[PDB]
């Protein structure tokens, strides 16, 4: 529980890049999608940048 | 390390629609374990720096990963298919 979620930035991740699902924003911590934030269609349907944009409105 | 029952239920909520042959999170986790223990022909594998193993079968489009002790991390069907695999 002490790494930032790559989407919402809150400290919810235990092992980074190991597909944990953030309980705040729902982002699955996929390392392909954090290494390429415009890549949609990995563990998450949206890209990381799409998910951050949506979450920051929420 | 994330609590395993919550990890399994969270992944089933997120990815269950991709596996309509399964009805509950236990069947989903069983299937992920079975996939990585008895990988069907054509299942490709990679190792990550922390000892996790990754699995991907292009025929079924099923990706899964487990830690060095066999505890599953995730199982899903990437929309990008093999392109997702070739990115790692
Ligand atoms: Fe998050």
């Amino acid at each position: 529980g002490s790494y930032p979620c790559p989407c919402c930035g809150n400290k919810t991740i235990d092992e980074p890049g190991c597909y944990e699902i953030c309980p705040i924003c729902g982002w699955e911590d996929d390392p392909v999608q954090s290494a390429d934030p415009d890549f949609s269609g990995g563990a998450n349907s949206p890209s990381l940048n799409e998910a951050k944009r949506a979450f920051n409105e929420q | 390390k994330v609590e395993p029952v919550g990890n399994a239920y969270g992944h089933w909520t997120k990815h269950g629609k991709e596996f309509p042959e399964y009805q509950n999170a236990k069947q989903y986790v069983d299937a992920a374990h079975n996939f990585m223990t008895n990988p069907p022909p054509g299942t490709l594998t990679k190792t990550r720096p922390n000892g996790d193993t990754l699995y991907y079968n292009p025929v079924t489009n099923v990706f899964a990963s487990k830690d060095i002790n066999g505890v599953p991390r995730t199982m899903f069907k990437p929309e990008k298919g093999i392109e997702y695999w070739n990115k790692q």
